[PDB]
DNA sequence: CTTCCTCGAAGGTTC
DNA sequence: GAACCTTCGAGGAAG
C-alpha cells in the first residue's frame, strides 16, 4: 500500500500529527482509552489513512464500518458487543447514518452502557447492559452538518487541510519510486504546483503523465516533458480542470462577469446544478476566484487577469 | 420468563417476530439470564470477520 | 460524577436557583406536581443539568428526548402511555418539534387527556386516554420562536445567563478536584477568562492541559504552562475561537468591515447560517467586537485593534 | 372544579349567555336537537369551556374529538356512524381539518346523509348513509381559515369579548376559595388589573403568588404578599414586561417620542423584526401607550406619566 | 318541503330559468336526453336545488354522488356501466375529482365509450365499453380549477346571481308556512332586507326570530316582535354585524375617513389580519360602504351618511 | 358524421394539412410505414380527429388506446404483440403514461424489438413496420429522450372567419337545419376561434328556432336568440363585460391588482385568473403590467368611452 | 463511415480521441489491462459507439449491459464470471446501480477478486474467487451523485462535446449516401448549421428535405431546393422554430425585454408553463438570449440584434 | 460432499437468490464431488 | 411527485 | 431619504 503506517512516516499535517502525539501517549500512561475523536475537512487529504495510524500506535485491533451500513439499531447494538476493551470503532461519515440510531450512539458515548425499554401499559420495564471501554472515530466532510447535540460528545477536534509545495513534492517522488519512475527534482515540483493540494490527485497526475513519457519521450520525466504532457490532459497552469475553465470562459465571455444565476449558468454549460455548487464552486470560492451574492455569481479581478482577458 | 423479555427486547430493536424467534429459540441455557440471553443472542448471529 | 447532584453543588444562576427553590419546596407541603418549566438561553449554559437536580429535588424519575428525534403524533402517544405518576419529562430544542406532533401537547398539558385514533379499517374508532399527572420541561435557544397557544400553556419561565469570573473560576477548580490534579488559584482565572464565559468550554480546555502537563510539563499547572498550552491550541488570547477568527478576518478584508447580510456571510465562510446565529453571533456581540445595523451587521474598532488592521 | 359546569357559575360573556339561553329553552320546548353552534375568538377567553356547559344544559351526552386527530374520510365517517339521536359531537381547533375531509360535513350538517364506496372492487357501488339527529359544536381560535361554504351551515355564531376588571375580579375570587386561600378584595383587584383581561392569566399569577405567600409568608394573601411576590416575577403594575417597558423608555429617551421606524427602534432593542410587530407591540397599541401614524409611531402622553417623564 | 320540486316553486333565477325551460321542451320534442349542465356560482344560491328540479321536469330518476367520494378510476368505471339509457348522473363538489380520473370522463362525454384494460398478465387486453345515452350535471363553486379540455365539453353554463328584495320577502313567507307561524308582511320585508340577497341566510334569521317569539312573546311575529329580536342578534337596518360597525366607526373617529392599511386597522379592532380580509372586508366592499385604493381603505360618503357624522 | 374522413374534408390547418400531405404521398411512393408523428396544442383544435384522418389517408387499420388506461408494462406489451405490418397504434394523452413505461416504449420506437422482464421472467418480442401517432395538450410533460425519437411534429392553430364560416354552414345541414349566410358570419365571430364553440352555439340557437320560432335561422331569429344567451358581438360574456366597465368607471383604467379586482365583481381569485383572464388578454383588451393590469384603448373603444391617457 | 471500426473511422470527438489513443498504446506496450474509464456527457452524443470503438483498437471483445438491468448482486457476479482476460464490460447509467451492488463493486475493480461471506459467530467463512483482469468502462449524464469511493476507482475521465459545424456536415454527407440521393455541399451546410450540434436532430432534417424533394422537385437536393424545404418548415438559420422566435418577438415588443413572469409570458403565446420551461426556454438559454432572474426572465443583448430591432441600455 | 453443497449453495445464497431457487440451481448440476469454487462457478454460468 | 403559501424584492406616494 | 402600502415572482416543504 502507499498510505503511511506510523507518525514518523506521515507527510504533513505537522499540527493534527502533533497534537495526537502527546493526547495518544499521556492516556497510555494513564492506562485508559482514548478520547472520542472526530476528524474533518476536505475529501482525500488523508483522514481514513490517519484512523489507521492511530490504532497501531495505540496498540489495538481497529474495527470498521460507515454510515449507510447500519440500518438498525441491532446492528450497531451488535458491533458494540464484539467490541474488546480499548477497540477502537471508526465510522465513516458519521452524519449520514439514520437519526433513529444516533439515539443509541449518545447513550453508549456517555455512559458506556445502554438500557432497552420493554413494555406497554401496566408493563414497563427495561434492561440495563454495560459496554466495554472503546472509542469513537468518525469523519465527515463538514462539521456543521452533524448533529449538534452528537458533536458536544467528541472531546478531540482534528481539522485536516491542504498540504503545501514542500510535502507535495516529497509525496510525488515518493510514489514514484515505487512505480520505478525516472523523475527529476524539478518536474516533481511542476505536478506537486498543479495538484491543487490533494494528494490523491497529485497520485493520477503522475500516473497519466507516464504514459504520455513511455511514447511521446524516453521513459525519463523532465520538466520540459511534464509540461507539454499537462497540457495534453487539459489542465491548466494553476490546475484548473477543463470544466473549471469553462465556467470562467463563459461568466467573462457572455455576461461580463455577472451577476448571473446559478439556474443560467448550470442550464448554458450541460452540468447538474447539484455538481457545480457542490464539486466545483467550493475551489473556486476557497482560492477567491469567485464571489457570491444575492444578486448571483461574481468574477472577481484575479480571474479576470488569469485567464488573459482586458479588466473592466 | 426470560424468553418473553429477550424476544421483545430484540423485537425492539427490529427484529421481526420470525428471526427474533429464531435467534433466541438457537439458544438455550436454564441457568442464563435475560440479559445474557440478549449477549448471546446477537454474539451467536453477528458475521464475525477478519 | 461531574454534573451536579443537588442545588447547593450548582454554582451561579442564582437568579433562576432563588425561583425555582420557592415552587419546589412549596409543590412538596401539598402533595402536587411541579408546573410546566421553561427554560431558555444560549446553548451550554446548564439547562440540561437543571433538569436532573430539579428531579432529584422532587424525588422522581427523568425520561429524556429531543424535538427532532420525534417523527410522528403516533411516536409521542406512545411516550406518555410510559410515564409513571409524578415522573418528568423534558424534551430538549421544542421549538423544532414538527407542528403535526405540538398540535398533540395542547390538550395534554392543560387537561391531562388524548384524543386519538386506534385500530384500523372497519376497527378503527375513537378512544379517550387519561394521562397521569407528570410535568413537561422545555428547553429552547429562542424565546420567540415558539406558537402562541404553545408559550401560553408553560406557567414559569427562566432565563439563564452567561456566567461571571467569580463562577467560573470556581468551576474550574472543583472540576479539577474531581480529577487527581493540582491548580494555582492565577492558573484557573486565566483559565476561566479564556473560556467564553460558558461551563461547558472550561471543562473541555480543562481536560486537555491536563494531558500537556503530564507528558510535556511539570505534573503541575502553572500560568506559563497554560498560556503554553493554550497557544497549542488555537484558543486565542482573549478566547476566540479559529471559527470567530475567518469572521472578523473576512468582513474586515472582503466587505471593508460591512455592513454585510449575515446571510450571505455564512455561505462565504461555508458555515450553516443557523450555527454562526445561535452559537457565534451572541458572544460576538455582547462583548463589543460586532454591532448591529439595519443594513447588517458592522466591525467595530475594538476588531481592528485586535486583528492587526489599519481602521482607515 | 375550575371550569364552570352551569349557565349560573359562567361568569361574564353576558352576551353570548343571553343569546344561547333563548335558543336552548326554544328547543327544548318542541323537543328537537340544538343547531349547530360556532364558537370564535382570541386564545383563553372559554370557548372549550362553554362547549362543555352547553352540553350540561341541553343534558345529553358528549362525543369528543379534535381537528387534527381526524386524518381521512374514513375516520370522520367512522365517528359519524356511532352518533345516536341528539348526541352532541364537539371538534376543537376544528380548522386544522383537511380540506378533503371538511367538504364532507357539506351534505351531514344539513341533508343527514353521505355518499361512500363499499364493496370488494369488482362489485361496488356508491349508498346514502342516514344520520341520527345531531348538534356539532365547533371552536375556532381563527375563522377566517374555514371555507366559505362551510362557516355558512352553522346557525349560531358566538364572538368571545375580553373581560372587564368588574367581572375579572369574581373570577380571582371563585378560584381562591377553591385554593381554600384567603384573599382581601384589595388584593384581588390588583392581580386582575395585570391580568390583561383573560381568565387563563389571572389563573396562573394567583398560582405564583399562592405559593410564595405560604413559603415565606403567612398563608393569607394580604396587600403587602402581593406586591412583594409579583415584584419578583417582575410584573409592572400595567401588566408591561421587562421587554415592554424597555420599548416605551428607548423611544422617549433616545427619540423625544418618535416618529421612529421599524426597523429603526429594532436594532436599538436588539429585537427581531418580527417579534416586535407580533409578539409585544399589539398590546402596547391596545391600551394607548403607542400610537401608529403615517410617518411612524409616537408615544403617547400616557405613556409618559407611567415612566414619571416630564411630558412637553 | 324546504326544497321546492317544480319551476313553478321556484322563485327568481329568471335568467337561468328562462334558459332552461327551452331546453328541456326542445329536448323532449326531440326525444333525445339533454346536453350536459354546469352549475357554478356563490354559495347559497340555489345550485343543489336546481340539480332535483332539471331531473323532475324531465321525468327521469337521479343517481347521486360526490367528487370527495371518487378516488380512483376503478369507481368512475363502476358507477358508469350502471347507467340505464335517459339516465342522469349529478355529482356534487366535482371539482376535487383528482385529474388522473378527469380524462377518463374526456370520452364517455364526448363518444359515450371508455378504453378499459380487461383481465390480468397475459390475459390483460383493450375493450372498449360503450354507454347508454345519458346526462352528466355538475354543480361547484370554483369553476377556475377545472381542466380546460373538461370545462370545454359541458354544453350549457349555468351562472348564479343574487337575489332582490321583491323575490326574498315571497321567499319568507313560504317558509313562514312550511313552519306554522302567522307573519306580517311588514315583518317579512324587514327580514329580507337584512338577509344580503342570499336565501340561506334569509330562512336563517326566521329561524332565529321564531325562537324568540315563542319565547319572549306570544308564538306570534309582529313589526314589535321583530324590532326586539333583531335588536338581541344586533343587525342593523343594513346588515352590518357588530363588528362590521366597529371597523366603520374607528376609520371615520381616528383615521377622519383614511387612507389606512389593514395592518394598522386590524390591530386597533383586536381581530387578526385574515379574519378581517376573508370575512368582513368582503361585504362592505360589494355594497359601497369601503373603498380600496393604492394608498389603503378609504370609507365612502354612504358610510358617513349611515354612521350619522359629517362628511367634511 | 361530426368528424371529417379526409383530407378533401378537413377545413382550415393549411399548414399542418400541406406537411402531411407531402409526408404522406412519399411514404406510400416507397412502400414504407409513416414516421411517428406528435400532434399537440390547445384544446378543441383537432387533434384527435386528425388522427383518424391520417388512418384513412393510409389505408391501414388502426389499433387505438389511451395513457391513463395503460398503467403498467404487462399492459402495453400485451397490446404491442397485436400489430400487424404496417398497423398503426394511436395513444390519446399520452402525457400520463407512467415513467416506468415511457422506458420500454422508446427502446421499441427505435429498433422495433422489446426485452423487458415483467415470479419475474423476461420475455423477447420482435416487431413489425408500425407507426406510433401520440396526441397530447402537455407536450412539455414528456420526458426528454421520448421527444427526440418522434420525426414529425404537428403544432395546431386558431381558425379565421372563413374557416369557420365553411364549419358551420356543413354542420347545419347535418342538423338538416336552415341558415343563411349572413347569419352564420354572426355565429362565427362570436366563436373565439374554435371549431367545438362554433358547433355549440349553433344547437343552442337551433333550439330557441324550434320553440320560439318557425325552425328555420334568420338574421332576425339570431339576432334575438343570441341576446337571450347574453353574448358580446366579439364574444364577451357578461362577467367579461362587467370586468372591463368596473376597471374603467371605478379606477380609471387601473393599474389594479388581481385581489382587488375579484373582490369588487364577488368572484373568487382563481376564476377571474384560470378562466375569464386568458381570452381577454390573447384578444389585446388586458395588459399585464408589474404593477397591475390596465384596460388598453381597444376596450376603451369596444366599451364607448371617451380615452384619457 | 457511420458504422466504425476504428479511431480513424470515428468522426469529431478529437480531444477525447487523442487522449485515449496515447493510453491505449501504453496500455499495449505492457501485459496489462487498461485503467478504468469514465465518459461524461449529455445524452445523444456517441457515448455507446466510442466503448465499441475502444474495444477494437484493443483487440478484445465487448460486453454489454445497464444500472437498471442490474438488480442483484448475483447478476453482476455472474456476468464477470463471462469476462475473458483482458474483456470490457460496459455499464450504461452507472449512477442508477443500488449500493447492495456498488458495495461489491470496489474489490473487483481493486483487487480483481471477490469475496462472499457467509456463516455466523462461530461459523463465520468467506469464500474467496479469482478474476480475470478487465477494463470497466462506465457511462453516466449525471456525475453529482455518484459516491466518493466508486469516484476514488475510476482513473480516465472524458467529456464529450456538441459537434461542430466542419464536421458535423461529415455526417449529413454520409448519411446521404446510405439512402441514394446526391446532395450539395453548400446544401449540406445549411443543414448542419442548424441542426443544434445533434446528429439525431440532423437526421430528422434530412428524411424531411428528402420527402420535399422527390414530390415537389427532381428527386436531388441543391440548394434551390434546400431553400424552399427550409421555408416551408418553420426552422430558421439559426435553428429557432416558430414558437422560439415568437417568445423573443413578445417579450421585446410588449415588455421591453422583462423582467417578465413565466405565467405572464405564457398566456400570451398560448401554451402551458411546462411546456415553455422545459421544450423552448433550455435552447434559447445555451445560445445566449435569455437569462433567468428572481424577478423573472430577461432579454440579453444578443436577442436584439438577431430579431433585428434597435437596442437601447 | 455434502458439506460443498450446503456451503455452495449457501454462499448463491449471500447472492441475493431464493433459498428454493438456489438449492435447485446446485441441486441441477449432476457433479456433485466437485468443490465449492466449482459448483458455484458451474451454477451460475449455467444460469446465465 | 404536487399544491400551496411565504419569503423576498421594487414601484409609487408622502412628510 | 426615511417610512408605508401594495403587488408580483420564484422557492420549498407538507402533503
Ligand atoms: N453550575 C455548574 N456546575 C458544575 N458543572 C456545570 C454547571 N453548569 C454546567 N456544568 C457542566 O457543563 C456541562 C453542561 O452541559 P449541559 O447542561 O447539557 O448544557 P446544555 O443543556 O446547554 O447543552 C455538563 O458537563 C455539566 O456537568
Ligand atoms: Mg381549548
Ligand atoms: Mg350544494
Ligand atoms: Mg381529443
Amino acid at each position: 500500500t502507499l498510505r503511511p503506517q506510523y507518525f514518523k512516516e506521515y507527510i504533513g499535517q505537522d499540527k493534527v500529527k502533533d497534537q495526537l502525539k502527546i493526547f495518544i501517549e499521556a492516556a497510555k500512561l494513564r492506562d485508559e482509552a482514548l478520547d472520542h475523536t472526530l476528524l474533518f475537512g476536505p475529501p482525500g487529504l488523508g483522514k481514513t489513512t490517519m484512523a489507521f495510524v492511530i490504532a497501531n500506535e495505540m496498540g489495538v485491533n481497529l474495527k470498521q464500518t460507515s454510515g449507510p451500513a447500519i440500518e438498525k439499531a441491532g446492528d450497531l447494538v451488535a458491533i458494540l458487543n464484539d467490541l474488546e476493551p480499548g477497540d477502537i470503532l471508526f465510522i465513516d461519515e458519521i452524519h449520514r447514518m439514520p437519526m433513529a440510531v444516533e439515539e443509541v450512539l449518545y447513550s453508549a458515548m456517555e455512559d458506556y452502557y445502554i438500557d432497552i425499554m420493554i413494555g406497554a401499559g401496566e408493563t414497563s420495564r427495561s434492561v440495563h447492559l454495560d459496554l466495554p471501554p472503546f472509542t469513537l472515530v468518525g469523519a465527515t466532510t463538514r462539521a456543521g452538518m452533524l448533529s449538534n447535540p452528537l458533536r458536544a460528545r467528541f472531546g478531540i477536534n482534528g481539522h485536516m487541510e491542504y498540504y503545501e509545495l514542500p510535502d507535495l513534492t516529497e509525496i510525488v517522488e515518493r510514489t514514484s519510486e515505487i512505480f520505478e519512475m525516472t523523475i527529476t527534482p524539478e518536474a516533481a515540483l511542476e505536478l506537486a504546483r498543479r495538484s491543487r493540494g490533494t494528494p490523491r490527485i497529485a497520485n493520477r497526475l503522475l500516473k497519466r503523465v507516464r504514459d504520455y513519457a513511455q511514447i511521446m519521450g524516453d521513459g525519463v520525466i523532465d520538466d520540459k516533458i511534464a509540461d507539454q504532457a499537462l497540457t495534453m490532459l487539459d489542465v491548466d497552469h494553476e490546475g484548473l480542470d477543463y470544466v473549471d475553465q469553462k465556467i470562467l470562459r463563459t461568466m467573462i465571455e457572455m455576461y461580463g462577469g455577472g451577476p448571473v444565476g446559478l439556474g443560467t449558468l448550470s442550464v448554458n454549460i450541460a452540468e447538474e446544478r447539484e455538481t457545480v455548487e457542490d464539486m466545483y464552486e467550493p475551489y473556486l470560492i476557497q482560492k477567491g476566484f469567485i464571489m457570491r451574492t444575492r444578486t448571483g455569481r461574481v468574477a472577481t479581478a484575479k480571474a479576470y487577469e488569469h485567464m488573459g482577458y482586458d479588466y473592466t | 420468563d426470560a424468553e418473553q423479555e429477550a424476544v421483545a427486547a430484540l423485537v425492539a430493536l427490529g427484529y421481526k417476530p420470525q428471526e427474533a424467534s429464531r435467534m433466541v429459540s438457537k439458544i438455550a441455557r436454564p441457568d442464563a439470564s435475560s440479559e445474557t440471553l440478549i449477549r448471546d443472542a446477537l454474539r451467536a448471529a453477528l458475521h464475525h470477520h477478519h
